[PDB]
């Protein structure tokens, strides 16, 4: 890398990270999609 | 020249056609059809109860020394009355040739076991029974070969689901592996790939 | 029509084969309970054998009955030779499956299943 | 040519290369890719969900052959063993993080091997 | 005791429904005129025998087979239901 | 451009964030949420608009065979920029 | 590879330049190529003996 | 050869669970042409498919889950009679849909230029 | 007589005028094509269907060339193959490299026919053409660089939809398809240009980028937005409705669907009822359990009986739910069963089906000589019926006359007044249209169901029956042609009337009920000011619109995409929707809900499965279980004789349809009101641009 440095981008990580498994920095999966179906919110004002 | 097209061998096509006519003449009682595919493969369709005579002839005859059984398998075609199609692939070392013999059967009709002709038929027919449900009559030891002990159903039939009906896990309450109905965290996503436009006119079927 | 008989030409011969297989399975339950070190009773094993025999009591085809006794003989020889483990013998009992509701109201409460 | 951990790449501008065309999902032998897309706030064709089950993946590299924009790649990383099964079910944020961490080496490898493709 | 509706199921083509067709053709309008508030629903069967359903109070239903009846016999069977005998 | 939900949870570039009453937030306790900080929409908006003096331009994303399939964009509507829809790049004709 | 884009994929540069090549890349990697109907048994001399596919 | 007069029934031999034999109604049909394309090659054979069951969302990863073994099972038959016989011998309930074929149509290019009829087109 | 031609040497017997393409279709060969559609006129401009005749030195356009006697058509000859390769080369020469970002994706005819009939390599070494993108509204997205100038959208727009706003401007390689001005192509049949466009030039805007064709599973159901009962295909993906596509049925749907049918599936993801709801001590609706809600409802149902129990059925209810609710209310001797749609009960009433059916079927419009529309706007009440009328108009010079308000149908018609006094005049014989009807060989009278909602619906029905009787007497008595027709606009109306529901809510108004079951009743016909004080209301449904806000107990149900259900269309045909997805949350099937409620209340209904419910439907009305059948008996004589008895005076008001414009078309039912795409359509057609 000293002789042939890699191409620099603004989004490439500045600091490298090792494997963070077994630590509070470990990856936890989740669904990245929003809620498919919206339910109906009843009125807050009483009737009859 | 045509660099991207597979060349053909009309000499081998002629030799295979001649031998197919030869066999069809010698065994009129069982041979129903003979075909030669254009990549030079001879195929003989026989009545299902001529398995032992036809195989013994193809093994012992001087002009057909098919001493080796390359394979034995079945194909499931639910649209047919006899859905199962038993396929025998024979190899002749003396004449450096290969032949195929095809038979049909259904669920409740047995096929005579050919272990008296070829010894490889033993495990081949055990696998056919295990995976398709075809029973072979005089088989020395016919039982499951590939499926789990007590596995119910024959998985290679077209109507069998890909993931089956049960799945295994270890249960701590009973301290043993248990079998429970199948349940998938992500269901297999079935893709419809077939194009609505015809690809090969040469195989077009009559509108009927 | 004139279909090929696999083992039995009539339903009486098929019933005879069924009775022979039932005798074989009945006489093997004590040995199976002893060898596999199961925690069930011999009476429970015999009741399971009867129940498994009895869920095919609606069959009226001698060929289907012949195939059923063939498969029963195969799974009897898997038990005798101890090819099966305690796992499979106990798989005959479904000791871990939850009791599935059978009434309309319970099914309606649980979910969408018919 | 080595096929290791997967990554989602970006253009030099920082824009994601993936256009949610689902060719990788179609070609994946192991059905290890799950993709869901919708128009972005600027109208771009972009993914909202891009999952790869690394416990289902067979590391065959078909997804980067089938990608028309060089978005999904199989990077050089091979030392990414975890302690729980759930940590091996990557999502879009994890794959973009992998791309950002490994972009220099990924770019160098693609430059070295793109004339054989 | 309290009749709530009548339904007549007659197939459109079968010979067994010929009498029921004649009753509808010539005698239905008078019947509907005498009983304006009684729902007399005429529907069509496919290949089964003609039938007469009478729905009473609290969901009690009786079915009478009209197969191979005559036009006057259908009238008599229908008047038995309305009368009660 | 990351943003924080009212529950303290970071919001992803797709807008994902667990509700306050959602039980599924328990999985992040004593752990973290994997969120990529760079937003492609923000970066591509930060990109400037190129001006070329032709009705039709071509974009291949830069790099040639290392970009995207080459497409042609018609710069005739004077009320908007032509956007390459593979890479989201804006082009325009010199006005005034 | 066989110079037949209806069976083998085109090059990446051709795919990113040619309309026919892009179409064929898309179709090959999403649907695949159709094989004419038929059954074959082909065997080779694998190191463990005859390895065959029907 | 023996003579037995029974309807073929292989449910006891197929190994399917009782609920998936008895609570399932298959649909025998010819697929409708995909309206997005003009090809008619996918409307040649009859299909047999099962009724849709429940799919839910996985708590982790939000994938689509299922508990129905016969969800992706589709069988191809050359004839309605073959499909019905297969369903009958396997013991499933079935609903048959008669095949829909486009009716013959009278097309005439010269109709676009009628002297007195409304078929004359205003543009080409 | 039939002439003999040969396709690849095989003999075909074809009628004179049959084209080469149709003869090849007859022997089973589908010739490639882009500009040819069998529902549109013949263009012959894409030149993709060129074939070789045996002795002809020149290739012919198969789509526009009538066959001559003794022609041999060489469909797989060298000349034909080279012609296809050349044409495909030109098309792909100017096409853009947009396949990965194109919704046409795996369902593109350019791609499929390029893989089948074209070359695998490109010789084009020039620059491509880029075309400016037009804007024609919120439904159709135009990316016109992908257009292949096949002019299907122009022909479809003009001929089918009666809108001449599309055309080709300029000439040469720079010829463009569009409006030439910023005008929106808004019509009730606008998505069919999305369907017929072979390429990705016209794509669905709601469906944009969401899925790919291979992913989707296809469920064949029917449409419930109107009473035509159009056949559709629901495209789902991982348990989610993704798209609605047409399904061919040449006697109902004929490959087209309306915009409300196609683009209102977005309303199935909003305002959904997902859990049972009751009211707490504060009177606010709160979530509860199925057992709790059903126990409350069953307690009230056991408390009351007689005509103190009413049910109002809405427009999206199915035969199974209707018959289950009818049985449940009959178990308590109650009978206040009604629909929120009025039909005249004076005379024959609902006793004879050929008194509220569309007796001349949808396909029967194609044989009529004269058609008289009374008090309806078929363009918005039943867009496919109006499309059939326009098709018959164009291809048979059908004379259409409309009595009442002068709405804009897509074809020229003869306007007659605005008042039912014209209807009185025609029956007498004063009007010239009386002579036209008398001399017509096949007349048809269609009375819109919206006109029967007036205070004088019985009088209008009597007047039109008098007109039909006059037609029958003067013209031929014999024949199977039927003149009298009624066009419905509600999906559940015909099924309810068959089951024996009392049309309209007059019974509820007359005897206000203590307990009221609103089964999908979102029309707001009956409200709490009509009901007695402390009335108990159970709203069973799938959207929270009106009944849910006013209800005491809320029971979530299933939609047509989520239940297998039976619906009877306006011509009396019965069809069944299949299950595409499952009901969300704790929502259940409607008949299952009613059956569970009956079992809890102690009056258990005698059916436990869908087959048993269908058997009960067969007991009540067998036509509900005869599905594709449409043939029925005609009782016009009895109906007319019973109608002559009681007559009222026609109101002196003009016959004004409820829907006069396309916005009124867009916002019709609960799902349409919940949809956001329909809101966008309303905004676009109201505020323009
Ligand atoms: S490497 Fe192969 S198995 Fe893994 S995600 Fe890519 S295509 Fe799928
Ligand atoms: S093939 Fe590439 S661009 Fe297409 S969906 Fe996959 S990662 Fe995205
Ligand atoms: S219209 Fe067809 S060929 Fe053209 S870019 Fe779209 S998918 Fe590709
Ligand atoms: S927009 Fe589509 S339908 Fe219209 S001419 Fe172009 S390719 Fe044909
Ligand atoms: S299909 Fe005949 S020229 Fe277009
Ligand atoms: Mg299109
Ligand atoms: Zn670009």
């Amino acid at each position: 890398p000293t002789t042939k440095p890699p191409t620099a981008r603004k989004y490439i990580w500045t600091n490298h990270k090792f494997n963070v498994s077994g630590t509070p920095q470990q990856y936890v999966p989740y669904s990245t999609t929003r809620k498919k179906i919206q339910e109906w919110v009843p009125p807050s004002t009483p009737y009859k | 020249t045509r660099p991207t097209i597979r060349p053909r061998n009309d000499v081998v096509h002629k030799q295979l056609s001649a031998f197919g006519q030869y066999v069809a003449e010698i065994l009129p009682k069982y041979v129903q059809q003979v075909q030669v595919s254009c990549f030079n493969e001879l195929e003989i369709f026989i009545h299902p109860d001529g398995v032992i005579p036809v195989l013994t002839f193809l093994r012992d005859h001087t002009n057909a020394q098919f001493k080796s059984l390359a394979d034995l398998t079945a194909v499931d075609v639910p649209t047919r009355q006899n859905r199962f199609e038993i396929v025998y692939n024979l190899l002749s070392l003396r004449f450096n040739s290969r032949i195929r013999v095809k038979t049909y059967t259904d669920e409740l009709t047995p096929i005579e076991s050919s272990v008296t002709v070829y010894k490889a038929a033993n495990w081949y027919e055990r696998e056919i029974w295990d995976m398709f449900g075809v029973f072979f009559a005089n088989h020395p030891d016919l039982r499951r070969i590939l499926t789990d002990y007590g596995f119910e159903g024959h998985p290679f039939r077209k109507d069998f689901p890909l993931s089956g009906y049960v799945e295994l896990r270890y249960d701590d309450e009973v301290k043993r592996v248990v079998a429970e109905p199948v349940e998938l965290a992500q269901e297999f996503r079935k893709f419809d790939l077939n194009s609505p436009w015809e690809a090969f006119p040469a195989y077009r079927q009559p509108p009927e | 029509t004139s279909v090929k008989p696999i083992f039995s030409r009539d339903m009486n011969e098929a019933k005879r084969r069924v009775r022979e297989l039932y005798r074989a399975w009945y006489r093997e339950v004590p040995n199976t309970v002893h060898l596999f070190q199961l925690d069930i009773s011999v009476k429970q094993g015999r009741d399971k054998v009867r129940e498994m025999f009895m869920k095919n009591a609606h069959v009226t085809d001698p060929r289907v009955v012949d195939l059923l006794v063939i498969k029963g003989k195969m799974e009897l020889e898997e038990t005798i030779n101890v090819w099966k483990q305690r796992t499979h013998i106990m798989r005959f009992f479904h000791e871990t499956e939850a009791p599935r509701p059978t009434d309309f109201l319970s099914k309606f409460y649980v979910g969408h299943d018919p | 040519r080595f096929r290791g951990e997967h990554a989602l790449r970006r253009y030099p501008s920082g824009e994601e290369r993936c256009i949610a065309c689902k060719l990788c999902e179609a070609v994946c032998p192991a059905q290890a890719i799950t993709i869901e897309a919708e128009p972005r706030a600027d109208g771009s064709r972009r993914t909202t969900r891009y999952d790869i089950d690394m416990t289902k993946c067979i590391y065959c590299g078909f997804c980067q052959e089938a990608c028309p924009v060089d978005a999904i790649v199989e990077g050089p990383n091979f030392e990414f063993s975890t302690e729980t099964h759930e940590e091996l079910l990557y999502n879009k944020e994890k794959l973009l993080n992998n791309g950002d961490k490994w972009e220099a080496e990924i770019a160098a490898n693609i430059q070295a091997d793109y004339l054989y493709r | 005791l309290g009749l709530r509706e009548i339904r007549i199921h007659l197939c459109q083509r079968s010979p067994g429904s010929q009498g029921v067709r004649d009753f509808i053709e010539k005698r239905y309008v008078e019947l509907k005129k005498a009983n304006p508030d009684l729902p007399i629903l005429i529907r069509e069967c496919s290949d089964v025998q003609p039938k007469l359903w009478a729905r009473y109070a609290f969901g009690q239903e009786k079915n009478v087979s009209l197969n191979n009846f005559s036009a006057d016999q259908v009238t008599r069977t229908l008047e038995n239901v309305l009368s009660g005998k | 451009g990351v943003r924080t939900s009212p529950t303290g949870e970071k919001v992803t570039h797709t807008g994902q964030a667990y509700d306050d009453g959602d039980y599924r937030r328990v999985r992040f306790s004593d752990r973290q949420k994997e969120v990529n900080e760079n937003f492609a929409i923000d970066l591509i908006a930060e990109q400037p608009v190129s001006e070329v003096g032709s009705r039709v331009i071509s974009c291949d994303g830069g790099g040639g065979a290392l970009g995207h399939p080459r497409v042609y964009i018609n710069l005739d509507k004077e009320t908007k920029t032509g956007t390459c829809g593979y890479c989201g790049l804006q082009f325009r004709q010199p006005h005034h | 590879k066989v110079d037949d884009a209806k069976v083998s994929p085109p090059k990446r540069a051709e795919m990113k330049t040619s309309m026919e090549s892009l179409i064929h890349h898309f179709k090959l990697y999403t649907e695949g190529y159709q094989v004419p109907p038929g059954a074959t048994y082909t065997a080779i001399e694998a190191p463990k003996g005859e390895f065959g596919v029907y | 050869l023996i003579a037995v007069d029974e309807k073929l029934d292989i449910t006891t031999l197929t190994g399917v669970p009782e609920e998936h034999i008895k609570t399932r109604k298959v649909r025998i049909f010819v697929p409708a042409r995909n309206n997005m394309q003009s090809g008619v090659n996918n409307t040649k054979k009859w299909k047999m498919e099962f009724d849709t069951r429940e799919r839910w969302e996985n708590p982790l990863m939000g994938w689509s889950s299922t508990a129905d073994p016969l969800s992706n099972l589709v069988l191809t038959f050359s004839t309605k009679e073959d499909a019905v016989a297969f369903a009958e011998k396997n013991g499933w309930s079935f609903d048959v849909e008669e095949r829909k074929v486009p009716k013959p149509k009278s097309k005439s290019y010269g109709a676009n230029f009628s002297w007195n009829k409304r078929t004359r087109v205003s543009t080409k | 007589n039939l002439i003999e031609v040969f396709v690849d040497g095989q003999s075909v017997m074809v009628e004179p005028g049959t084209t080469v393409l149709q003869a090849c279709e007859k022997v089973g060969m589908q010739i490639p094509r882009f500009c040819y559609h069998e529902r549109l006129s013949v263009a012959g401009n894409c030149r993709m269907c060129l074939v070789e005749i045996e002795k002809a030195p020149k290739v012919v356009a198969a789509c526009a060339m009538p066959v001559m006697k003794g022609w041999n058509i060489l469909t797989n000859s060298e000349k034909s193959k080279k012609a296809r390769e050349g044409v495909m080369e030109f098309l792909l020469a100017n096409h853009p490299l947009d396949c990965p970002i194109c919704d046409q994706g795996g369902e593109c005819d350019l791609q499929d026919q390029s893989m089948m009939f074209g070359s695998d390599r490109s010789r084009f070494l020039e620059g491509k053409r880029a075309v400016e993108d037009k804007n024609i509204g919120p439904l159709v997205k135009t990316i016109m660089t992908r257009c292949i100038q096949c002019t299907r959208c122009i022909r479809f727009a003009s001929e089918i939809a009666g809108v001449d706003d599309l055309g080709t401007t300029g000439r040469g390689n720079d010829m463009q398809v569009g409006t030439y001005i910023e005008k929106m192509f808004m019509s009730e049949l606008s998505g069919n240009i999305i369907d017929i466009c072979p390429v990705g030039a016209l794509t669905s805007k709601p469906y944009a980028f969401t899925a790919r064709p291979w992913e989707t599973r296809k469920t064949e159901s029917i449409d419930v937005m109107d009473a035509v009962g159009s056949n559709i295909v629901v495209s789902t993906r991982t348990g989610e409705v993704m798209r609605i596509l047409p399904r061919m049925h040449e006697d109902i749907n004929e490959e087209w669907i309306s915009d409300k049918t196609r683009f209102a599936y977005d309303g199935l993801k909003r305002q959904r009822l997902t859990q049972p709801m009751i009211r707490n001590e504060k009177g606010l609706l709160t979530y509860t359990t199925w057992e709790d809600a059903l126990s409350r409802v069953a307690g009230m149902l056991q408390s009351f009986q007689g005509n103190d129990v009413a049910a109002i059925a809405g427009g999206l209810v199915d035969a199974e739910a209707l018959v289950a609710l009818k049985d449940l209310l009959n178990r308590v001797d109650s009978d206040s069963l009604c629909t929120e749609e009025v039909f005249p009960t004076a005379g024959a009433g609902t006793d004879l089906r050929s008194n509220y059916l569309l007796n001349t079927t949808i396909a029967g419009v194609e044989e009529a000589d004269v058609i008289l529309l009374v008090g309806t706007n078929p363009r918005f009440e039943a867009p496919l019926f109006n499309a059939r009328i326009r098709k018959s108009w164009l291809h048979n010079d059908l004379k259409v006359a409309l009595i009442g308000s002068p709405v804009d149908l897509t074809y020229r018609y003869d306007h007659l007044g605005d008042s039912p006094k014209i209807l009185q005049d025609i029956a007498s014989g004063n009007h010239p249209f009386s002579q036209i009807l008398k001399e017509a060989k096949k007349p048809m009278v269609v009375l819109g169901s919206s006109a029967l909602q007036r205070s004088d619906g019985t009088a209008i029905l009597a007047a039109v029956s008098n007109i039909a009787q006059n037609i029958r007497l003067s013209s031929g008595v014999t024949g199977d042609w039927k003149v009298m027709n009624i066009l419905h606009r509600i999906a559940s109306q015909v099924a309810a009337l068959d089951l024996g529901y009392k049309p309209g809510v007059e019974a509820i108004r007359k005897n206000p009920p203590k307990v009221l079951f609103l089964l999908g009743a979102d029309g707001g016909c009956i409200t709490r000011q009509d009901l007695p004080k402390d009335c108990f209301i159970i709203y069973q449904g799938h959207h929270g619109d009106v009944g849910a806000p006013m209800a005491d107990v809320i029971l979530p149900g299933a939609a047509y995409t989520e239940k297998s259900a039976t619906y009877v269309n306006t011509e009396g045909r019965a069809q069944q929707t299949k299950v595409a997805v499952t009901p969300p949350g704790l929502a259940r099937e409607d008949w299952k809900i009613i059956r569970a409620l009956s079992e809890i209340a102690g009056m258990t209904l005698p059916y436990d499965t869908l087959d048993q419910v269908r058997s009960r439907l067969e007991e009540v009305s067998p036509n509900l279980v005869r599905y594709d059948d449409v043939e029925g008996a005609n009782y016009f004589q009895q109906a007319n004789e019973l109608s002559k008895l009681v007559n009222q005076q026609l109101l002196a008001d003009p016959l004004v349809p409820p829907q006069l414009t396309i916005k009124d078309f867009y916002m019709t039912d609960s799902i349409s009101r919940a949809s956001q795409t329909m809101a966008k359509c309303v905004k676009a057609v109201t505020e323009g641009i």
